[PDB]
């Protein structure tokens, strides 16, 4: 059995949004809806095409007929954005399937400038003759940044390494970037800078021996 | 409150046994029916298999094959996976499930067989992190991230724990045995070109507090039976 599920869906703030799960006599199965927010473990949100778990909220509707179950999200807010699976279970074979997932994504947020703050490495680290300098980046939106690292104002390569953007709980993204240095290395400049770029802007820090 | 917590190694080499257990709490295995799910990194979610906690009968997803077996033990009120022959395609968060289950009669001669509906999986544990590979576990080093001078004249600033070196993941970062959680942001893990992963975490916390309250960043390795407290000292 197959399970179609479009890879995403946009809508803005008070807008309906509206998940499809489509198969081949869908209607004649019993859906259930899940609402993810990785990390975390999903929720299951509706049961039986349309019988809503308890808290959540009436403006969650299922529906299903023919060869497509729907998720109807209406009024939609921040706190909506997620991926959604549909699922069901075929007793015919005994076999649980589920969508690939539906992505949401609630439009309209404001561009949002990161948040940087740059940590030296630390006295136990060094003593073991290494030093890493931390850059945390975080607040940022949309998600997508651009890292540089400086060493007395000539660029840094390398020893760098910056990890993907990663959705925040309140929507915004975070991601950090580390320099990986040895303990003599850190010692032979004055000043190490991260230099992090967002939509044509950039925001920079400092660190010294 | 139905409670559920999976639990295993969290690095198996290729070519073994995955095994996984549930620790069920605030209600008996023997009163639901119970399933396993995965998912890999970034993909979606997969169906593995359920079991009737008092009844013994299994379904299995079909494509793992006779890979799969799913066992309930009473006494300790857990049920479990096993998954043999691993590959890095079995690399994923493992999660147990209740599953919503209502039993239909249909009366025969004779008499009576039963019929059973599926419908959703709920009171979800929080899933275990299970990596597929060839390389060896690593507990971290933990070291401090202190405010500079600069930030500490700011009316708040930001202290935190680097957890370096560690393999395979997840590492968990708490701080002051949990009694501190607003502030808090612990970053997602880098994978460096060591092939081990680094975290920071970090909580953003009044100036006025640096140096008269005390701050430990607990860090839990589950692979590497790690858990160290680590005093953060300004």
């Amino acid at each position: 059995y197959d399970l179609t599920q479009a890879r995403s869906v946009s809508v803005s703030p008070g807008q309906t949004a509206r998940v499809t799960c489509g198969g081949d006599n869908i209607g004649s199965k019993s859906v259930q809806w899940y609402q993810q927010k990785p990390p975390q473990a999903p929720v299951l949100v509706m049961s039986a095409d349309d019988e809503r778990s308890s808290g959540i909220p009436e403006r969650f509707s299922g529906s299903n007929s023919g060869n497509t179950a729907t998720l109807t999200i209406s009024g939609v807010e921040a706190g909506d954005e997620a991926d959604y699976y549909c699922q069901v279970w075929d007793s015919s074979s005994h076999h649980m399937l589920f969508g690939g997932g539906t992505r949401l994504t609630v439009l309209g947020q404001p561009k949002a400038a990161p948040s940087v703050t740059l940590f030296p490495p630390s006295s136990e680290e060094l003593q073991a003759n290494k030093a890493t300098l931390v850059c945390l980046i975080s607040d940022f939106y949309p998600g997508a940044v651009e890292v540089a690292w400086k060493a007395d104002g000539s660029a840094v390569n390398a020893g760098v390494e910056t990890t993907k953007p990663s959705k925040q709980s309140n929507n915004k993204y975070a991601a950090s970037s580390y320099l990986s240095l040895t303990s003599d290395q850190w010692k032979s400049h004055k000043s190490y800078s991260c230099q992090v770029t967002h939509e044509g802007s950039t925001v920079e820090k400092t660190v010294a021996p | 409150q139905l409670q559920l917590q999976e639990s295993g190694p969290g690095l198996v080499k290729p070519s073994e046994t995955l095994s996984l257990t549930c620790a069920v709490s605030g209600g008996s295995i023997s009163n639901n029916h119970w399933s396993w799910i995965r998912q890999p990194p970034g993909k979606g979610l997969e169906w593995i298999g359920l079991i009737s906690g008092s009844g013994g009968s299994t379904d299995y997803n079909p494509s793992l094959k006779s890979r799969v077996t799913i066992s309930t033990d009473t006494s300790k009120n857990q049920f479990s996976l096993k998954l043999s022959s691993v590959t890095a395609a079995d690399t994923a968060v493992y999660y147990c499930a209740r599953i919503d289950v209502v039993i239909t009669s249909h009366e025969d001669d004779f008499g009576d067989y039963y019929t059973g509906e599926y419908y959703g999986l709920d009171s979800w544990g929080q899933g275990v992190v299970v990596t597929v590979s060839s390389a060896s576990t690593k507990g971290p080093s933990v070291f401090p991230l202190a405010p500079s001078s600069r930030s500490t004249s700011e009316s708040t600033a930001a202290l935190g724990c680097l957890v370096k070196d560690y393999f395979p993941e997840p590492v968990t970062v708490s701080w002051n045995s949990g009694s501190l959680t607003s502030g808090v942001h612990t970053f997602p893990a880098v994978l460096q070109s060591s092939g081990l992963y680094s975290l920071s975490s970090v909580v953003t916390v009044p100036s006025s507090s640096l140096g008269t309250q005390t701050y430990v960043c607990n860090v839990n390795h589950k692979p590497s039976n790690t858990k160290v407290d680590k005093r953060v000292e300004i």
